[PDB]
């Protein structure tokens, strides 16, 4: 599977934000969105997600064309979404918040949605706390428990955002793992993030963007040399 | 989807139960302070508390539609503010199916709204205007102010008070005739009623020549003015059109459709009470419109002083466009269904920009 | 200085359009309630806009003073959320110099009010009044003639047939009973300006009534119809109208309350800016909006205990130097003890150190 | 050579402990770094020394002068600054307004005096060819210089800075560390917490780690980056 977005772009109240952004994101392949926060890169990220919609470009998953459906018939598709801040369900147990969506599925039966949980609850070690509400959980247990939640669904890609903001530098080493475990299924992770030192170690191939535009792309190492990066986004001083 | 429905509807039953509670409560608490103005002699602040209360259910179902939407609001933002709808939305879930969750505990709610202001209203509010009209103005013919007043060309007649089981006030007639010699007057006593005919007891009939002679007060307690108002109509007259029920609304405009008097005034009050369930679903789908777009990341004071003002402007509205359709001539069907249909297009519209 | 003149601008702006907007609210309350009575029949469809138009005055001045509390609180607000105000603090700003940025324009706000309740409110009332004089269905509304009883009752109105001519019906209804006109029949002779009071060729003006079950004998009666004026009934008593000037020095106690009324709304506009500079704080949580509603009750509950209060003081109840002037006291210790509540909190402190 | 001795400080929360006997120390020309543990005290120690949050124990004394008990406009007036994480700029007024709105509050100055204040604030920053400009079109990076300017206006002994290092590019934080170099220079001591432990261990010349209330380390980034106890805790066994 393949999720391309291509020919991407989008004007504000006057201006123009976005101008031929064209991502290609794989199967199993970590794919990072990256650049100065004023220049359009939340705006793209958010135009293949779907909260906004695009003025041109097409969103393509597999011949799958959905440049015109809305989240619903893009998550429907196949694609996650991991809000920054806090989405779980406060006043439904753990047990409940990946129920409430294996519930959406139809595929399963009611023996393969119990089966379904019995593997979800094992796989992210959130098994003893099965019995906790949503507000009774705390940030390291909460972001493990979304992640369950997010794979309920079934999706292809999964589109983190800002995973790494606001979180000790050792909790970092946990949710790298558990990205790593996500590409190990077969999931075409996208990260969005301002921390440039872990987005750039954990991706594999990163989208710089500027002033509405691709001004690089490559590897870790393909972008830490380039010029146009370190001239306006990294500084001649990034390490 | 079971327990996600269960979730969004808990939730905005609990809401909307919560802000009725508070709005029956300031409104029953306005109108004590309105009623203490004529707190006087025979009615006592204890007294004036049975009509306050006794005349809550009547309060409670005028506000439902209000109820209903700060409500709505209110509870849906409670799980929109928490990002908790961009998931269900990102599982798959479309729109249509959130608005047919909320909708559903809010059509036990429209259910239970119309069993009340059919079954319960009308019988808390007559006892309760039957019982404050026969304190305030038993004793005296003129005094008291629900009293009612019926029209024939030679009398005009006025009844203090009327009670639902058949007991009968305070009345004082006065009949003129061109030549009009003032050979008898009104005022009276009890009346029960006495098979055809009101037994006007203790009458001081002022008893005189015009011309020259003095006059004097004969009292009969088997005295009688015949009907020309029944116990029924008695009943219904005095009531307020608005706390009628529906079966007895429909009774009363096809009366008035023989006799030919006019019943625009009735007809207003009927479509008010059965089009209720509709003026609630769209109310509630423009709460549902406005949660999904401008109120989706406000706060939970900037969605309950929007729902106020929303709220206020409708039953303006709803006051504007009610009065008006005697004043002007148009049908009195356009006074309710206007507004509803305004708020539901705006709610659709506001929908499809996503 | 700079300073005073942003934190008397913003406000002055958010008091302009709160009190646009109730102004708004107000006037469409009030002509739903005079619409309704037009369609009974008693009141002019065609006179609706110079009874609104005169009666400005009043709801404006009783505006204001919630305008400016909701603008304070507004404007307030949103200066704590953006974070204006605790680089404020954080500079030597203290929280009395607040308050005395602020009663500067509480002070024109508060001389607008003191002016359109001294000299500009008894006119427009005075003026509405003349005009149901001048009017009040002068010609032709006598009710196909529909029951009608005053709500004053002494005066009862109606007519054989809904007669426009009203002239010579075989039975003509305007009764006045205290001692009532009676009118056998009346004929049309009316139109004067103070009232329209009609010939009756032949009216009783039987003075004795039933209800005292009393008859008292008189002849024929011309100029019959007497002030059966339902409006100026409802709102208006000369005491709405009497200028502040005679006011001043009289004994009746209704003049004399009248004048701690009209000069209680002046000294509301202070009181309140007392309450709105301590509630207006808020964390970004809570939002500019939350107080707004609970605000609005504790104004109107403002306005209701001082109605009270003045109605007790006509009645002879309560002595008139006492006056008004205690609800104020109430709702300026409750505002005094919002604002120093923290510093007290914080000296209590001291102590237990 | 003025200091800031916030000593024995202690807050609970409901019942528990958040804060429990931290003790800091700061001075003139010097730049201390709080760090820790979100959960933990950092930020309740931060706003107790701002004064946003009042302490149940210990006291804050800068040069034998408490102010422990005083608002958050005594505290400000014996010369302690602070400047929020969020824009905190006046949005509807000009910069050389922003400035002089604040040097309008001092009794030190006259008229000729607060103009030349105003004019050497004004180009000591870079910032006097945008000195008509409204408050509300600066972009993000001569924001931060118009509202440290302001700050200075006030002449402080001390600058609290607050997640100076939230959401900036890393092109940005060359700038804001000269700016925390000049005002070291001037004379001024910056208290600084934030999220981000490279920059600001970099910045700094003291770090105070707060974790479950206590101080359980302090000293330079040499000897913070290779304790046992933070690196079990805080940085894990991989930081550099
Ligand atoms: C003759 C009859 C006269 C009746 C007069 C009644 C007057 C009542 C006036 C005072 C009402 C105060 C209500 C205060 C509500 C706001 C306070 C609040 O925060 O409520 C939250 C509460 C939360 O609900 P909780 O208990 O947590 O339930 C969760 C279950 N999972 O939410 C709640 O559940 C508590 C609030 C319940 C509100 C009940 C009142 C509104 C609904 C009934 C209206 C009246 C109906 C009258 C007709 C009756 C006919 C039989
Ligand atoms: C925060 C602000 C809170 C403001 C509260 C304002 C309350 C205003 C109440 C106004 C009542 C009124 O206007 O009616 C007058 C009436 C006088 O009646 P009374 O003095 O009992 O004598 C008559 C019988 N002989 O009634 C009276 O004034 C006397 C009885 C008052 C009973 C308590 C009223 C409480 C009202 C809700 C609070
Ligand atoms: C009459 C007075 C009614 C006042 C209603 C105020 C409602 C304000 C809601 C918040 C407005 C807002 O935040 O503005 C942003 C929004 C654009 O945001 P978005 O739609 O997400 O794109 O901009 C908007 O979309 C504003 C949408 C306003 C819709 C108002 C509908 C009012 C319906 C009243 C029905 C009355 C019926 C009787 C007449
Ligand atoms: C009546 C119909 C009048 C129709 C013409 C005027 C319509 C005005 C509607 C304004 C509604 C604005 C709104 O609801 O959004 C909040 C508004 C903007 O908020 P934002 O810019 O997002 O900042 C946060 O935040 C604001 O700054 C609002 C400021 C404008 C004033 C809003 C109304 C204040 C008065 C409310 C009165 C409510 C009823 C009170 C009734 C009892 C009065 C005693």
């Amino acid at each position: 599977a393949t999720l391309k977005a291509q020919h991407l772009a989008k004007s504000y109240k006057g201006r123009q934000v976005v101008r031929d952004v064209s991502m290609s994101i794989d199967s199993g392949q970590i794919v990072g969105l990256l650049g100065p926060n004023g220049a359009g890169k939340t705006t793209c990220f958010y135009m293949i997600v779907g909260l906004v919609q695009a003025d041109q470009g097409v969103v393509r998953i597999d011949e799958q064309n959905v440049t015109h459906l809305p989240m619903h018939g893009r998550a429907r598709a196949g694609i996650g979404y991991l809000p920054q801040e806090a989405s779980i369900f406060r006043k439904l147990s753990v047990s409940d918040n990946i129920m409430a969506i294996l519930e959406t599925r139809s595929d399963l039966d009611r023996n393969g949605r119990k089966e379904a949980l019995e593997g979800l609850l094992q796989e992210f070690h959130i098994h003893h706390i099965r019995d906790n509400l949503g507000m009774s959980l705390s940030g390291g247990e909460r972001r493990r428990v979304e992640i369950a939640r997010a794979l309920a669904s079934a999706p292809k890609f999964i589109l983190l955002d800002e995973p790494f903001a606001g979180v000790d530098p050792i909790s970092v080493g946990d949710i790298k793992q558990i990205i790593h475990h996500l590409k190990a299924k077969g999931i075409g992770i996208l990260i969005t993030d301002h921390n440039v030192r872990e987005t750039l170690d954990i991706c594999e191939t990163a989208y710089i963007v500027n002033d509405g535009q691709l001004i690089a792309e490559g590897d870790a190492e393909s972008i830490l040399a380039n010029d146009l990066v370190k001239e306006v986004y990294l500084g001649h001083e990034f390490r | 989807m079971v327990k996600l429905d269960r979730y969004i509807g808990v939730t905005v039953f609990v809401a909307i139960l919560a802000v009725l509670g508070v709005i029956l409560g300031l409104a029953l608490l306005f109108a004590f302070i309105d009623e203490l103005n004529d707190i006087s002699a025979s009615y006592g602040i204890g007294d004036a508390l049975r009509f306050i209360f006794l005349t809550a259910p009547r309060r409670a179902y005028d506000m439902l539609p209000m109820a209903a939407l700060i409500g709505c609001l209110v509870g849906l933002g409670t799980l929109a503010s928490n990002s908790e709808l961009t998931i269900m939305r990102a599982a798959g879930v479309s729109l249509s199916r959130i608005v047919w969750a909320v909708m559903k505990p809010m059509l036990v709610l429209m259910l239970a709204g119309i069993l009340v202001g059919e079954y319960v209203a009308p019988w808390t509010e007559n006892i309760a205007q039957s019982g404050r009209a026969l304190a305030q103005g038993g004793g005296d013919s003129q005094s008291s102010k629900r009293g009612l007043w019926h029209r024939q060309g030679r009398e005009y007649i006025h009844i203090n008070a009327v009670q639902p089981n058949g007991v009968l006030y305070g009345v004082t007639r006065y009949r003129f005739d061109e030549q009009r010699g003032l050979e008898s007057a009104s005022f009276a006593k009890r009346a029960r009623f006495e098979t055809d005919h009101w037994q006007l007891e203790e009458v001081t009939t002022t008893l005189l020549h015009p011309r020259e002679k003095r006059s004097e007060v004969v009292k009969l307690p088997t005295e009688r003015w015949d009907a020309q108002l029944s116990p029924q109509l008695l009943n219904t007259v005095v009531m307020e059109p608005e706390a009628l029920s529906i079966s007895g609304l429909w009774q009363y405009i096809h009366y008035l459709a023989d006799q030919g008097l006019n019943n625009n005034r009735y007809w207003l009050a009927f479509w008010t009470k059965v089009l209720q369930p509709l003026v609630t679903a769209a109310l509630v789908l423009m709460a549902i419109s406005f949660i999904f777009g401008p109120l989706r990341s406000v706060t939970l004071g900037q969605r309950i002083f929007t729902g106020v003002l929303v709220g206020f402007v409708f039953r303006i509205a709803q006051d504007l466009l009610g009065p008006s359709s005697l004043v002007f001539d148009f049908p009195p069907l356009l006074a309710v269904v206007i507004p509803a249909s305004i708020c539901a297009l705006a709610g659709v519209w506001l929908l499809r920009r996503a | 200085m700079i300073v005073f003149r942003y934190l008397s601008r913003e406000v002055l702006v958010t008091m302009s359009a709160v009190s646009a907007v109730l102004l708004v609210i107000i006037m469409s309350g009030r002509f739903i309630k005079y619409l309704a009575q037009a369609a009974q029949g008693l009141l002019d469809p065609g006179s609706l806009f110079l009874i609104m138009a005169f009666r400005i005055p009043g709801f404006l001045q009783l505006i204001l003073p919630l305008g400016l509390f909701l603008g304070i609180l507004l404007a307030y607000g949103r200066l704590y959320l953006e974070s204006e105000m605790t680089v404020l603090s954080a500079t030597g700003m203290s929280q009395k110099r607040l308050l005395g940025y602020t009663m500067a324009p509480a002070l024109l706000v508060a001389i607008l009010v003191a002016w359109l309740s001294l000299f500009l409110a008894p006119q427009g009332i005075n003026q509405f009044a003349l005009l149901l004089n001048k009017q009040d269905t002068l010609t032709e509304f006598d009710t196909p003639g529909r029951f009608q009883a005053m709500r004053d009752g002494t005066r009862v109105t109606y007519t054989e047939e809904l007669s426009k001519d009203r002239g010579e019906l075989a039975g003509i209804f305007i009764s006045q009973k205290d001692s009532i006109l009676v009118a056998e029949k009346g004929t049309q002779n009316i139109q004067a300006d103070g009232s329209r009071y009609l010939i009756l060729h032949n009216g009783y003006r039987y003075d004795g009534n039933p209800g005292q079950a009393n008859y008292r004998a008189i002849q024929y009666d011309t100029y019959g119809v007497m002030l059966p004026k339902p409006e100026a009934s409802s709102e208006v008593s000369e005491r709405d109208a009497v200028p502040t000037a005679d006011l001043f020095g009289s004994d009746n106690p209704r003049y004399q309350a009248e004048l701690q009324w009209r000069l209680s709304t002046p000294l509301l506009v202070f009181v309140v800016t007392l309450l709105a500079v301590p509630l207006s704080r808020v964390n970004p949580r809570q939002g500019r909006f939350l107080k707004l509603l609970p605000a609005i009750l504790l104004y109107m509950g403002y306005l209701a205990l001082l109605i009270a209060v003045r109605g007790q003081l006509d009645k002879g109840k309560i002595p008139m130097a006492i006056g008004l002037w205690w609800v104020h006291g109430l709702f300026l210790a409750i505002g005094l003890l919002l604002f120093y509540w923290e510093p007290l909190r914080l000296k209590l402190a001291s102590s237990r150190a």
